[PDB]
């Protein structure tokens, strides 16, 4: 029952076409799931990581981006510094 | 930017090359192929073989020289030290010069300005926001990071932070003619708490966004703000940006400027005689009207 969706994450000249799916019991991928994927791939904390989609600011952790308008072919910008604790 | 549908073939490449995404990559590649990449020092530009404002000018010219490159450690490694050593009002301009170095470099510039975004000084924060605006200026982006990055600062109460964000959005959406950006910045134009020069900068941003568009709501907001502002404080030294915005919005059109000047005729002579002339010449630029 994985709700797969394709997003093009871009940061620091580095780009990935990620097929991410909802994991934390949600019917659609959400900000929590995307933040978890981002932290697994890189490690930026949710406090200072910045996800930008269509010029819309990501401030609410519970807002579903699938409802906000992410579809296949959509691109998002990741802003932050890769932290290696 | 031409806003079209994906039904066309190779629409992704078309919109990318229209967005100038590969502009920066090609420009750096050709600069390297010319060997013209080394960061040229403002000092050996000055030829010093034989002070706060002078150092500010040195930083500005360094940014001009290294613009669009994004390769300058002078404001990257010890940039925090340089801005701390800097005095009074110039930290904003120093950060904006760093953004000038990083212009057209979306990915690298955003990462190298994210650290300075959380700076302590209000001037440094506003300069970082303006640097972001410069970085995204000219080059178009699919997700358009500037709109989301400038979220609280767009109408932020602090004059300097709001100024930086507004100028950045103007430089970014310059020529975009984006309905969302316009509908977000014109209410900021409508703010009364902002200073006279802040309102002028809002007008400048709106004009550079809607240049050559004849944006009627932008013009009406401009005229309404001019009317609401009292003439005595209007005609001092800074209302000269509202006619500039009008001229940008009606750039290269002509003829219809009679309606704008008739609407503006209510204004007192000292500023009306300037504003109508400015908007007329801007509208009739590139025509040879003897």
């Amino acid at each position: 029952a994985a709700a797969g969706l394709t997003v093009t994450v871009t940061h620091s000249n580095e780009k990935h076409d990620l097929h991410v799916t909802s994991q934390q019991g949600s019917s659609e991928p959400v900000v929590q799931d995307l933040a978890q994927v981002v932290e697994e791939v890189i490690g930026v904390p949710q406090s200072f990581q910045k996800l930008i989609f269509k010029g819309k600011s990501l401030k609410e952790m519970e807002t579903p981006l699938s409802a906000l308008g992410i579809q296949d072919g959509c691109r998002v910008m990741l802003i932050g510094k890769k932290n290696s604790p | 930017f031409l806003e079209l549908s994906e039904d066309v073939e190779e629409y992704e490449d078309l919109t990318e090359i229209m967005s100038n995404v590969q502009l920066n990559s090609n420009f750096l590649a050709l600069a390297r192929e010319l060997d013209i990449m080394e960061p040229k020092v403002p000092d050996d530009i000055y030829k010093t073989h034989l002070s706060a404002r002078m150092n500010l000018a040195s930083s500005f010219v360094n940014g001009f020289v290294n613009a669009a490159f994004g390769q300058d450690k002078l404001l990257t490694d010890d940039g925090n030290k340089w801005l701390y050593k800097n005095k009074d009002h110039g930290m904003l301009s120093a950060a904006a010069s760093l953004g000038m170095i990083l212009l057209w470099d979306v990915d690298g510039g955003l990462t190298q300005i994210d650290k300075y975004l959380y700076s302590s000084e209000d001037y440094i924060k506003s300069g970082a926001l303006l640097a972001c605006g410069i970085v995204n200026s000219g080059v178009r982006n699919e997700c358009d990071p500037a709109l989301a990055l400038l979220s609280d600062y767009v109408l932020h109460n602090s004059n300097t932070m709001r100024l930086g964000s507004i100028f950045g959005l103007g430089l970014a959406y310059a020529g975009s003619n984006r309905e969302d950006v316009l509908t977000l910045l014109l209410p900021v134009m409508g703010d009364s708490k902002s200073s006279m020069e802040v309102a002028g900068v809002t007008a400048l941003a709106c004009g550079m966004i809607a240049v050559g568009s004849c944006n009627g709501d932008v013009t009406s907001t401009i005229l309404q703000t001019i009317m609401e502002k009292s003439e005595t404080e209007l005609k001092d030294t800074y209302a000269r940006w509202l006619p500039l915005g009008l001229g940008l919005n009606h750039l290269g059109k002509g003829e219809a400027i009679e309606a704008i000047l008739a609407a503006l005729e209510v204004v007192s002579e000292p500023f009306r005689s300037f504003a109508n002339t400015l908007v007329d010449v801007c509208a009739y630029a590139g025509s040879g009207n003897v």
